[PDB]
């Protein structure tokens, strides 16, 4: 499994350098998206019976 | 606007039709090994997973066999919790190979997906270790075993894989049968209509 | 051999360490006052019959509408949601399915299960086999249709592949998620795509390629489900563990934990909401808990069902919640 | 009092344990009604799962309610004046309610069989006989017995049918056969039960006593007195029945407990 051993450490290799940006930065883009699209959300803002199929 | 109605009512009859056989249908898991003879098993049945569909005495039944196909990943498990019971084969003349059979119980009827299901445990090849009694002592290989006796030794394998379960919620059942035993169908009718009347009785009372 | 295995063991130090190096802060630091998500009243709109066994599998279709379930009973039930009629009962030939696929162009449903063989069966015509796959050594357990021509499946042979019908054979397989892979998921950008497996991990993939590029570790235990946050920049894994999580791409690591004392039975299925704040779970104690995305509340309970819930899925248009339980029945929550 | 429902020989009785007899009707019926309300009830709030939902609940529902409104419908037909309009109006219903009542006994009888002694196909749905046997039959039954002597209804002491021109026959005989049956059903279920009750011995007495209300074999009692011992033991068999429906498959049945909890768990998370 010498070649199995190989694809590891490669891998690993081919991961060693992963470019990352700040976890923040990552994190706080959740919180744009999760704004943005709040209003136009038909299920976290009760739906408008007028609209909704299952109403 | 019609259609679409009208297909919900033709599909609702086959669903329908279907679910009085699916109800009234028996599942039986086989479990055992090369040596077990399935093959010559099934053929009296008949007078990687294979479905056999046969009916004795105008009830139904399902030999799901899982060929070897053994696994250990949980969700495997549940894709045969509809089963009503598991039908067990091991060689009894295969002395050498009774380890693993003793260790292959123990995967199959304490997995706590099983549970809930029969044991339809069988003996086959029991005339093959009829000559081996009193001349190769099973006490040779198993020392927690007269090694002469037919009738000891016959007792003593049921003994080994019944107190091999663990803590009984259904019965566990054996029959000492030949390959080609005419009776073979007829202890399964009987022990699978047993398992049933316990399921049913808890309910009922 | 004895200096590459010592070998390899150390470079992931570093790249343990790349997380903490990245590391800012807990995303519970990050959002603390974030508007509260509020008690979601939801309630059951839509319940849907007809199935002759457990369900194991349920995914909506593109079209907002229709939605296809299969079951122990070796049949495929399509459902208009709106109408609650049936359009087809699909007849398969062997009776172990353990997942079910909708094309989004609508003319293909794929079904796979015990059998190494996942069936490409053809909607547009009742409903015959368009191809039936060549196989792999063990089950399928999640399949996807990453376009009307490519097929990305999931196998008990810790192997994922992707497919086409036009050739029938696996054009770019892809080996490393060691275990049993059992849950897929595909990115809103059709170019990505991970898996979950018993290895208590989940790996990020690139279709173009067969190599995978990251690795999110961290369960207690078998990964059942998995399902992508509206962007592709996130995830929520559903282990046994009875703990789902959050997971980021350039992070490379876990944001928030999702857990609750009293949940200890696990998870079967898991999807978000179109806005993205709100993890819609199942659970193994026949409930499906809503949770706060962007937080961690464990906000919006969704009860109903006798038997354990193992298939949930939300509408592309987001409007309602699907949940298939062990029960037999399929029923629509909004 | 309740005991004239059986009575086939004009007996005399004292009018000092005429009370005592009427006493124990009067209590007796008045629980077995509203003892049934819950049940019935019950059995419709906790119908949200499959444990509930099934062939045989459909029996013991029915039987419930078929012996809840003759119950209630017997107390009215006391108190209601003796020979009148009124009291030949209503005494029909009672003559179908408990004829009613007693097909649901042997269709619960008849599936009792299929579970036990015919397991295979216990599960099965066979509604299309069950409520058939369970109304129909006894709706043939009347019309032939309003019919036949139509006058026979009332026209007596009491509402019930009185025992003169064999009228009290129209529903005493079709209750011996479904007594008989049931006692049949009976011996062989208590016999397969109690091989199953060997050395590993209270639990066979459990299987028959909880049967009871449900076969009703305490209506055996009834047609002895030919004597008033019997009549007492009558009026607190079956007269209390709807307190033994509740107390041995409405509130001590593992499957309705189970599907009561379930019920508190969904109803508190919601």
């Amino acid at each position: 499994s010498i070649a199995q051993a190989r694809k590891l450490v490669e891998q690993l290799k081919m991961e060693a350098n992963i470019d990352r940006i700040k976890v923040s930065k990552a994190a706080a883009d959740l919180m744009a998206y999760c704004e943005a699209h709040a209003k136009e959300d038909p299920l976290l803002t009760p739906v408008p019976a007028s609209e909704n199929p299952f109403r | 606007d019609k259609a679409a109605a009208e297909r919900s009512k033709e599909i609702d009859k086959c669903l329908s039709r279907e679910k009085t056989y699916v109800k009234r249908l028996v599942k039986i898991l086989l479990l055992g090994a090369d040596n077990s003879g399935k093959s010559t098993f099934l053929k009296q049945m008949r007078i990687g997973i294979h479905e056999y569909d046969f009916e004795i005495k105008n009830v139904p039944f399902k030999m799901v066999d899982v060929g070897g196909q053994r696994s250990e990943r949980k969700r495997w498990f549940e894709c045969f919790d509809s089963v009503t019971s598991i039908l067990f084969l091991v060689d009894s003349s295969d002395f050498n190979r009774l380890t693993e059979s003793l260790n292959d119980f123990e995967t199959i009827v304490n997995n706590r997906v099983f549970s809930n299901v029969s044991i339809i445990l069988f003996l086959n090849k029991t005339d093959l270790l009829e000559e081996k009694v009193q001349i190769v002592s099973i006490k040779d290989y198993f020392l927690e075993f007269d090694p002469h006796c037919l009738r000891d030794v016959q007792k003593f394998l049921v003994e080994c894989f019944r107190n091999k379960r663990r803590d009984q919620q259904k019965p566990l059942y054996h029959h000492f049968t030949t390959a080609i035993n005419t009776e073979n169908a007829r202890l399964i009718f009987r022990d699978v209509k047993d398992t049933i009347l316990h399921d049913n009785l808890k309910q009922l009372m | 051999l004895d200096q590459l295995r010592q070998e390899a063991e150390q470079l992931k130090n570093q790249i343990r360490d790349a997380r903490k190096a990245c590391a800012d802060a807990t995303l519970s630091q990050i959002t603390n006052n974030i508007d509260p998500v509020g008690r979601i009243q939801m309630r059951t709109r839509r319940t849907l019959r007809g199935h002759l066994a457990k369900i194991y599998a349920m995914h909506w279709g593109t079209d907002s509408r229709l939605l296809v379930s299969a079951s122990q009973d070796g049949k495929l039930i399509i459902w208009d949601s709106y109408t609650t009629n049936k359009v087809h009962a699909i007849p398969l030939r062997s009776s172990w399915v353990m997942t079910c696929a909708y094309a989004p162009s609508g003319n293909y449903v794929a079904c796979g299960g015990l059998d190494n063989i996942c069936s490409i069966y053809n909607l547009k015509t009742n409903v015959r086999v368009s191809r039936e796959l060549a196989g792999h050594t063990g089950y399928l357990s999640c399949c996807r249709f990453l376009d009307d021509n490519q097929i990305v499946t999931s196998s008990g042979d810790t192997t994922c592949a992707l497919w086409d019908i036009e050739t029938g054979q696996q054009t770019t397989t892809f080996t490393g998620h060691t275990g049993d892979v059992m849950s897929l998921s595909l990115a809103p950008d059709t170019r990505l795509f991970v898996s979950g497996a018993c290895d208590a991990s989940a790996k990020l993939w690139d279709v173009r390629e067969g190599m995978c590029r990251q690795t999110f570790t961290g369960h207690e235990s078998d990964i059942n489900a998995i399902c992508f946050f509206p962007n592709g920049n996130a995830f929520a894994t559903g282990s046994d563990d009875a703990t789902c999580r959050l997971f980021d791409l350039r992070a490379d690591q876990e944001l928030m934990t999702y857990s609750h004392d009293n949940i200890i039975c696990g998870i079967t299925s898991v999807s978000f909401s179109k806005s993205g704040r709100l993890l819609l779970a199942g659970y193994d104690d026949f409930n499906c808990n809503v949770w706060d995305a962007l937080k961690a509340d464990r906000a919006g309970v969704l009860a109903g069902h006798d038997n354990r819930v193992s298939c949930l899925g939300v509408t592309d248009d987001g409007m309602a919640v699907a949940t298939g339980s062990w029960d037999s029945f399929l029923k629509i929550w909004n | 009092n309740f005991a004239i429902l059986m009575q086939v020989v004009p007996l005399e009785l004292a009018r000092g344990h005429q009370v005592a007899l009427s006493s124990i009707s009067y209590v007796g019926c008045s629980l077995s009604v509203l003892c049934l309300v819950a049940t019935l009830v019950t059995f419709a709030v906790l119908s949200s799962v499959s444990t509930i939902r099934n062939q045989r609940y459909h029996i013991h529902a029915n039987l419930s309610f078929a012996v809840l409104v003759a119950q209630v419908l017997l107390l009215i037909s006391f108190r209601l004046e003796p020979g009148t309009t009124p009291c030949q109006v209503m005494a029909v219903l009672l003559h179908y309610f408990f004829l009613s009542a007693f097909a649901w006994m042997l269709v619960e009888g008849l599936h009792l069989y299929s579970m036990v002694i015919k397991v295979f196909g216990s599960e099965d749905s066979k509604h299309r006989y069950y409520y058939g046997m369970g109304w129909g039959f006894p709706l043939l039954i009347c019309i032939i017995s309003l019919s036949f002597a139509m006058d026979s209804y009332g026209t007596s002491n009491n509402c019930w049918l009185s025992l003169a021109s064999g009228a009290i026959w129209a529903f005493v005989a079709p209750a011996l056969f479904v007594i008989v049956v049931n006692i049949g059903i009976l011996i062989a279920v208590t016999r397969v039960i109690s091989q199953i009750s060997a050395d590993n011995f209270k639990l066979t007495a459990k299987a028959v006593a909880v049967l009871l209300p449900i076969l009703g074999t305490s209506w055996v009692f009834g047609v002895l007195a030919v004597a008033v011992v019997f009549q007492y033991m009558f009026a607190t068999l079956n007269s209390l029945q709807g307190l033994f429906i509740f107390l041995f498959h409405c509130l001590l049945n593992s499957e309705v407990r189970a599907a009561f909890k379930h019920k508190t768990k969904v109803w508190s998370l919601t």
